[PDB]
Order: structure tokens, then C-alpha cells, then sequence
């Protein structure tokens, strides 16, 4: 469980674990939807698919071979899965119809045949996933005018108007070789996945991607989508979170877990130790809600979101959730900081060290385009075991004491107050 | 008899209700700004609910 890094001109990451029964090999970029304009919006999410393609894929399934691609932000990945004795034959698959003759994928009819595929998963997405295309609305309203709001699918009239002619726009500014990291996981040694690229001479041309205009930047905005005939109410609320490689990482992920998540129909959820759980549960304002803490190169969000069906309690939901955010200021205790030091725990192990190899790829590809190498599972436990309760408290201060939101919902949310009856309670007023 | 002892106290009174009520116009039209901002967007739902 040691990760090993080695550039001969081409980043190699490599984890090699010799207790597992296949192995993935694929490209991970450092450009993702954040990297993009208003008018190629989700022009990622047509280099995922046509990778995907059934005449693509077809060609892969007679050595044995399974395709799979994530587009996000700031990376996007392509990755080929195997049998361990086989992966000769996925860099073979990367080689040709990706890297070096794409021009066949890009026909007339496989182009326009995959467009209207992904016009009708957009549309889809819009009409039915409601707890998803707010969270979305969350970045749109919190990053505007700023390249960390572009959804990562882009929207039904940014699809429309993309021709072939945009998508090698595309690959010819960010598909290089200097903005990329070849990643290998699972049952595959670091030595002959580097001899097996290095025994031919594979390789890109230019580097030197485009350089990003306008920075990043939080503003206190709120966005309102009624729907009336919804039969429930969605909401996320956030602020300004910590970003990647920031000095207190771990310390806006310890105070998330503080608060944690809840299902109200599950009967162990209802028995956590967690203080707001009295309040919501005696006149049963909720179905569930979840705590989170996203962290970007740029800058981060830390907030909750929320799905209930009480709909005309809902400023009351609003008004206990954001008096225990002021306790993490004032009066916070030694045994809920102990608490979620162990649950963290757990929940960063059980996502570093699961069993998909394909998981895995995504999550060291990240890392060394970022960083330029891994942090260990010991060293970030060693971390997380040495904050302590005037840390919190530092940080609370800092970033949520007294500070903007950003606010987003759908469905019935008539009794959603306005922003300074929501903005004021972000001050406990009794320090 | 109290002639000049009520200007001086109406010196007082007007100089201190003055700067209450200019400072009232300059707090709200601080509190009133997100909702004289606020915009409205309207897309005719597709028609068969
Ligand atoms: C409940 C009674 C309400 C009175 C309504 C006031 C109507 C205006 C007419 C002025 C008559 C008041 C005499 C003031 C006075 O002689 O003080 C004078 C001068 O002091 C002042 O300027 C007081 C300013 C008055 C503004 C009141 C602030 C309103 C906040 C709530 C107050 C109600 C609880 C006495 O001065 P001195 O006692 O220091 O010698």
C-alpha cells in the first residue's frame, strides 16, 4: 500500500496490491469543467460518451477489456479495465482510436447519433433528480461569473449548439502531455507498467494549457425555483470552505462530521449523538439532511442540504440548524471532538481503501496532478489525531462566524424566508 | 418665567432627534437593498401536469 512516482518525461503513479484479482490502466487530465467558456459548456461530458460509444466499446469487449470516464471539475479520467495478466493489451487500446488515430470516433453519424443521447439525459436530469440539480444551483449562484459555476453537463441550449468542429477546439488545448498522468491500480507491478509504456515511444506534443482569466470567488447570493405541484421542498445552504493543500483541510472535515447526516426512517440513525437531533425530531421537521465539505485548488464550500415535507415548519429547520453552527465558536465540547475523530476516520478509510480499482484511479490521478504525489492513510491519521478544541474554534471564528450564504431551493418553499432573516442568524448574539 | 430655560432644553432635544432620524434612512435603505435587487425570470411550463 505504497504509492511510487516516477517521470521519464511522463508522470507514472503506480499503487501496487498483490491481493487483488484485476487491474486498471487509464489517463487521468488536469482540466476539467472549470476550464471551459459559456458556449462550450459540457463539452467534457461528449468526450466521456463518444469514449463510451457502442462502436467503441464493441472493440473493447472482444479482448476482455471495460471501459469507464468521470468528468468533474478541475480532472476529467478515461480508464480501461482488465484481468491481470492482460493489461499489455489495454495500453494497446489506449494507444490507438485515443491517442493517436481519434479521427475515426469522430464521424457524422456517430457524432450526431451520441448528441441526442445526451440531449435526453440532460433533460432527465432537469425534470427528475431534484436533491442533485440543487446542489448544482448551489455552485451557480455562489461562483457566478466565475469558471467554478459551469455545470459539469452542461445545459439543453450549450448542447445544442456544439458541432465536431468543437470538440478537437478542445482536445488540441488540454489534451497534452504535460497536463496528464498515466495511473495504474490494483494487481499491476510499478516496473512493468514503466518498461511496457517505455518499450515503444509514447508520448504528446506541446504542453502549456490556457491560463484561466478571472480567479474564483464566493458572493452571498440566493436563487428560488417554486414548483408547486412538488410534493416536497429541497435546500442547500453553504459558505466559504478550505481548498485544497490549505493548512486546515482536516479541520473543516472534522467539524462536517460534528453535524453528520440522517435519515429519519432508518430506526439507528434516530440514536446518534448529535445535539440539533432533539430539536428536529419532536415535531419531525425533516426527512433527512447530510453535512458536507467540498475543497477545490481554488476554494472550498461548507454547508448542508436538506429534503423535507413539513411545509410550513421549514424556518423553523432553518433557525435550530444555524444556532448549532455558533456553537462550534463559543461553547463547543471535548466529547463531540473526540466523537468525530473516529468516525472520520473510518469514513476516509472506507473510501481510500475500498475494492474497485477504478475507484482508485480517479482518487490518485487527482493527487499528483495537484500535489505531484500521495499522502499516506497513517500520515493522515496522524494528522486528524493532533487537532484539538481550540483548532475548531479557531477556525469557526474565521469562516462562518458572522459571514455571507448562499442559499438555493425547489418544490414548495413558500415558507422560505428572505436572506436577512436567515443572514442574521449566523450570530448567536448571546457572546 | 421659563422662556430661557426652554430654548436651551429644545437645543438639546432637536440636535439629538435630528441625527436619530438621519441615521434611520441610512439603516434602512441598508436592510431594504436584496429586496428592491431582486429579479423574476418566467419559463411556461410544458403543458400536460
Ligand atoms: C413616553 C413619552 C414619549 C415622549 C415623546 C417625545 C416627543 C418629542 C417631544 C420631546 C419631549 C421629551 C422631553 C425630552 C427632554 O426634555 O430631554 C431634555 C434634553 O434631553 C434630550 O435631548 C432627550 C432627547 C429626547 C429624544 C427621545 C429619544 C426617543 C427614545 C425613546 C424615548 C421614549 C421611551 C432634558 O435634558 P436633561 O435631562 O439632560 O437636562
Amino acid at each position: 500500500a505504497e504509492v511510487t512516482q516516477l517521470s521519464n518525461g511522463i508522470v507514472v503513479a503506480t499503487e501496487h496490491n498483490p491481493s487483488a484479482h484485476t487491474a486498471s490502466v487509464g489517463v487521468v487530465f488536469g482540466s476539467g469543467a472549470a476550464n471551459e467558456n459559456p458556449y462550450n459548456n459540457g463539452v467534457s461530458n461528449l468526450w466521456k460518451n463518444i469514449f463510451l460509444s457502442k462502436e467503441n466499446s464493441a472493440v473493447a469487449a472482444k479482448e476482455g477489456l471495460a471501459l469507464s470516464s468521470n468528468i468533474s471539475r478541475d480532472f476529467q479520467s478515461y480508464i480501461v479495465s482488465s484481468l491481470p495478466g492482460s493489461t499489455d493489451k489495454s495500453l494497446d487500446f489506449l494507444n490507438q482510436s485515443f491517442i493517436q488515430q481519434k479521427a475515426n470516433l469522430l464521424s457524422s453519424s456517430n457524432f450526431e447519433a451520441t448528441k441526442k443521447s445526451v440531449l435526453k439525459q440532460v433533460q432527465d436530469f432537469e425534470e427528475n433528480d431534484h436533491p442533485n440539480r440543487v446542489l448544482e444551483h448551489l455552485h451557480s449562484t455562489a461562483f457566478q461569473n466565475t469558471p467554478l459555476s459551469l455545470p459539469t453537463r452542461g445545459t439543453l441550449e450549450s448542447l445544442e449548439n456544439l458541432v465536431v468542429a468543437d470538440l478537437e477546439s478542445f482536445a488540441n488545448n488540454h489534451f497534452l502531455n504535460s497536463n496528464a498522468v498515466v495511473v495504474g491500480t490494483g494487481n499491476i507491478k510499478h516496473e512493468d507498467l514503466v518498461n511496457s509504456i517505455e518499450s515503444k515511444n509514447l508520448s504528446l506534443q506541446t504542453g502549456t494549457k490556457p491560463v484561466l482569466k478571472k480567479k474564483a470567488a464566493f458572493l452571498g447570493s440566493e436563487v428560488r425555483l417554486r414548483d408547486d405541484t412538488l410534493p416536497k421542498a429541497w435546500i442547500s445552504l453553504a459558505v466559504e470552505g478550505e481548498p485544497v493543500n490549505s493548512p486546515n483541510y482536516f479541520v473543516a472535515k472534522l467539524a462536517a462530521q460534528i453535524f453528520g447526516s440522517y435519515n429519519a426512517f432508518e430506526p439507528a440513525s434516530r440514536l446518534q449523538g448529535i445535539k440539533l437531533l432533539d430539536n428536529i425530531q419532536e415535531y419531525q421537521l425533516c426527512d433527512n439532511f447530510n453535512h458536507f465539505s467540498l475543497s477545490y485548488k481554488d476554494s472550498g464550500l461548507w454547508g448542508f442540504s436538506t429534503a423535507t415535507r413539513n411545509v410550513t415548519m421549514i424556518d423553523d429547520l432553518i433557525h435550530f440548524t444555524l444556532k448549532q453552527w455558533n456553537r462550534l465558536t463559543i461553547s463547543v465540547t471535548d466529547t463531540e471532538v473526540e466523537r468525530a475523530k473516529s468516525l472520520l476516520k473510518l469514513q476516509l478509510g472506507q473510501l481510500y481503501e475500498s475494492g474497485n480499482p477504478v475507484n482508485d484511479a480517479n482518487l490518485l490521478g487527482a493527487e499528483v496532478l495537484i500535489k505531484g504525489s500521495k499522502l499516506s492513510l497513517g500520515e493522515a491519521f496522524k494528522k486528524i489525531d493532533a487537532i484539538t478544541v481550540k483548532d475548531v474554534k479557531a477556525w469557526a471564528g474565521k469562516r462562518l462566524w458572522d459571514q455571507d450564504i448562499a442559499i438555493a431551493g425547489t418544490g414548495q418553499i413558500e415558507g422560505l424566508l428572505d436572506y436577512m432573516r436567515i443572514r442574521s442568524d449566523m450570530s448567536m448574539m448571546r457572546w | 418665567p421659563e422662556h430661557d430655560e426652554r430654548k436651551r432644553l429644545g437645543l438639546k432635544t432637536v440636535i439629538i432627534l435630528s441625527s436619530l432620524y438621519l441615521l434611520s434612512i441610512w439603516v434602512k435603505k441598508f436592510k431594504w437593498a436584496g429586496i428592491k435587487t431582486r429579479k423574476f425570470v418566467f419559463n411556461p411550463p410544458k403543458p400536460r401536469k
